[PDB]
């Protein structure tokens, strides 16, 4: 890193001078808890038919969505104390913080 | 194996299986497409699979400026020494700047309206065109850069192109940090969790890891519960803009043409300000505009965003609900009855138990958004701990934090303390009436609204060198 710098680098490199990639772009996420994969290192839960998670069947994501998330839109509650701008700033801010690449 | 067209489960695809009696997809040989996130180390049999953050974790307006060198220079106007961001070369919003167009190979924005032929916009982050409300926020911050650069060139004639861009970039970033930590976050977390996870800033600590945690990329998706099933556009009297005041979300996704050929950003910003958010309720989690018809225009089948969330958490190998509760120091329910107390909702605890078998297995987004909201907050205790912890890290571990000594002068910090999102909207659009602060609480016109003349402009006097 340079000794002095008035501005951020674009990658975020050199913000931390002891560990200069911390918070820089195109780096692994930090893990706050160890990963939990079906085979322990790479395959996600639900990948292999009949392989249970902590001794129970893995629930289809679409089925949980159908059963718990789905509601009739005519029941929608407007939030009296929040603007839609509160939703939009969250998205915008998320976009300043993380993007998890996937292959094209 | 093309994940978008095929339902085969082979790398890099992890398609979402369809249960019987699905309310939309009647063929169980079909799937919701899903591409696994890129591994940090592909093909390894040593490392535990981890994913990549392509962006800077810092609250540094990288969505405006970019996170990688070639993008960042291509976002700048290198035709003069004015320190500007590049602007659309074919279109303007009633004489005000739009984002430049991107050149992609399979541009989804074109697919939303084959007749308009309007491509996706080019910004610092690749998702700027995802919804026109987001495009409006990106366009706003592009304009603020350009405005601040102009004033800096008048305040300091000796400053060259590079100096103007960097000084204007530094201010914009501080404004994102101020709006986020002063206005946005207290309304997310509530006062009890704000005080607990984000106590008064002291100064930069170089031992605080500023990386985004893998769980955060999923927890912060709590926002999907705030999404209204329409885009709302309003004219200069804040009344519905005809002939299409409420467009359904499934026809705005990557609909960049709506900003370009349907009124600009003014009507979109007014709608954001004067329409309430959707309230998250335990029996009203997320609307079908995103649960049934997400990106319907741009691909073969409509996606299910909450379901994609749960699939992504598994893809990322994220532990379940009880494991995160334990991380956060919160009790971990084991029985339906305990889950019922923690949720203050036995009916929902029963649904979750039938789906998951045990609360240990509840996927983090689902567990997270299921919790009753904190007083004056918009997340439950678990999410408030996760989001809070991430934000304190991003602040305390950022050497360029706006309050950190030497980043700005004492007079510059005093001026920046006066900034607001309403005032930025005033200074960069044709909008003369905006929300009273806090803009994220204010939602009712005329009651919560005021004239742009009542709000003080940022004073750039302390940036003059003389
Ligand atoms: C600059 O920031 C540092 C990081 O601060 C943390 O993150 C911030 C966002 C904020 O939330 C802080 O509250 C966080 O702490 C901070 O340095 C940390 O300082 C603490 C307190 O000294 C350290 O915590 C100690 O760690 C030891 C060792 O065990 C820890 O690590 C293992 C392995 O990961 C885990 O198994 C443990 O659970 C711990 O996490 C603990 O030992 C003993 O300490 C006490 C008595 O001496 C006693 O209470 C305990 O019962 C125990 O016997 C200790 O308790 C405590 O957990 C932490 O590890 C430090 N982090 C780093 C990165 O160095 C700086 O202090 C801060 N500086 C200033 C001036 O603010
Ligand atoms: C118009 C509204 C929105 C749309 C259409 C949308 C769509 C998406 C999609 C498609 C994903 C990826 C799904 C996957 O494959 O895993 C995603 C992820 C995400 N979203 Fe949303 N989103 C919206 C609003 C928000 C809001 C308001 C917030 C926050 C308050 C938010 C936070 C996130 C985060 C953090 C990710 C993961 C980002 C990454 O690391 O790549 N979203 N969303
Ligand atoms: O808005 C989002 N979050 O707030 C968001 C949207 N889309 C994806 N990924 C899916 C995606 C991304 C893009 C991207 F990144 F180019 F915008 C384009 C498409 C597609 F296929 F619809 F064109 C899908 N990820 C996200 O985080
Ligand atoms: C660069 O700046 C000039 C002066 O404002 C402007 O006319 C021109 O369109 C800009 N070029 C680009 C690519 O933004
Ligand atoms: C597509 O855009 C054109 C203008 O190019 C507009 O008049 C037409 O309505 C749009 N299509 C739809 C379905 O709205
Ligand atoms: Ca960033
Ligand atoms: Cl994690």
């Amino acid at each position: 890193c340079p000794e002095q710098d008035k501005y951020r680098t674009i990658t975020g490199m050199c913000n931390n001078r002891r560990s200069p990639t911390l918070g820089a772009s195109n780096r692994a996420f930090v893990r706050w808890l160890p990963a939990e994969y079906e085979d322990g290192f790479s395959l996600p839960y639900g990948w292999t038919p009949g392989v249970k998670r902590n001794g129970f069947p893995v629930a289809l994501a679409r089925a949980v969505s159908n059963e718990i998330v789905r509601f009739p839109t005519d029941q929608l509650t407007p939030d009296q104390e929040r603007s839609l701008m509160f939703m939009q700033w969250g998205q915008l801010l998320d976009h300043d913080l993380d993007f998890t690449p996937e292959p094209a | 194996v093309n994940c978008e067209t095929s339902c085969v489960q082979q790398p890099p695809c992890f398609p979402l299986k369809i249960p019987p009696n699905d309310p939309r997809i009647k063929n169980q040989a079909d799937c919701i497409p899903f591409f696994r996130s890129c591994p940090a180390c592909p093909g390894s049999n040593i490392t535990i699979r981890n994913q990549i953050n392509a962006l800077t974790s810092f609250v540094d307006a990288s969505m405006v400026y970019g996170s990688e060198e070639p993008l960042a220079r291509n976002l700048r106007n290198m035709s003069n020494q004015l320190g500007l961001l590049a602007v659309n070369q074919r279109f303007q919003d009633n004489g005000r700047a739009l984002l430049p167009f991107d050149n992609l190979h399979d541009d989804p924005c074109l697919l939303t309206n084959r007749s308009a032929r309007i491509p996706c916009f080019l910004a610092g982050d690749t998702r700027s065109s995802e919804m026109p409300e987001l495009t409006s926020m990106h366009t706003l911050l592009l304009r603020e850069h350009n405005r601040l650069a102009t004033e800096l060139k008048s305040l300091n004639p000796r400053w060259d192109g590079e100096r103007l861009y960097q000084e204007a970039r530094k201010i914009v970033g501080a404004m994102v940090q101020i709006i986020t930590y002063r206005d946005y976050l207290p309304l997310v977390l509530g006062p009890t969790a704000m005080r607990k996870y984000l106590p008064t800033y002291r100064s930069y600590n170089d031992s605080v890891d500023p990386r985004i945690a893998n769980v955060f990329t999923n927890a912060f998706r709590y926002g999907h519960t705030l999404i209204q099933p329409f885009m709302f556009r309003l004219d200069n009297r804040y009344q519905p803009m005809e002939p299409n005041p409420r467009v359904p979300l499934s026809r705005v996704f990557f609909a960049s043409w709506r900003v370009v050929l349907e009124g600009g950003i003014d009507p979109i910003l007014r709608g954001l300000m004067a329409t309430p958010a959707k309230l998250n309720r335990q029996n009203q989690i997320a609307v079908d505009e995103i649960r049934e018809r997400l990106f319907e225009q741009v691909m073969r089948i409509g996606l299910d965003l909450p379901a994609l969330n749960m699939q992504r958490s598994r893809d990322h190998g994220l532990p379940g609900y009880n494991a995160w509760r334990r991380f956060c120091g919160l009790p971990q329910p084991e029985t339906v009855g305990q889950l019922g107390t923690v949720l203050r909702n036995l009916k929902l605890a029963r649904k979750l138990m039938e789906q998951y078998g045990t609360p240990n297995n509840i996927d983090i987004w689902m567990g997270g958004v299921s919790e009753p909201l904190k007083r004056k907050g918009r997340v439950g205790p678990l999410l408030a701990c996760i989001i809070g912890t991430q934000f304190r890290k991003l602040r305390d571990g950022d050497r360029f934090w706006w309050e950190n000594e030497g980043v700005f002068s004492m007079q510059q910090r005093q001026a920046l303390a006066q900034i607001s999102l309403p005032r930025i909207i005033c200074d960069n659009t044709g909008i003369t009436t905006v929300s009273k602060n806090n803009i994220f609480m204010s939602n009712s016109y005329p009651r919560d609204f005021v004239n742009c003349s009542t709000l003080p402009a940022l004073n750039l006097a302390s940036w003059r060198e003389a």
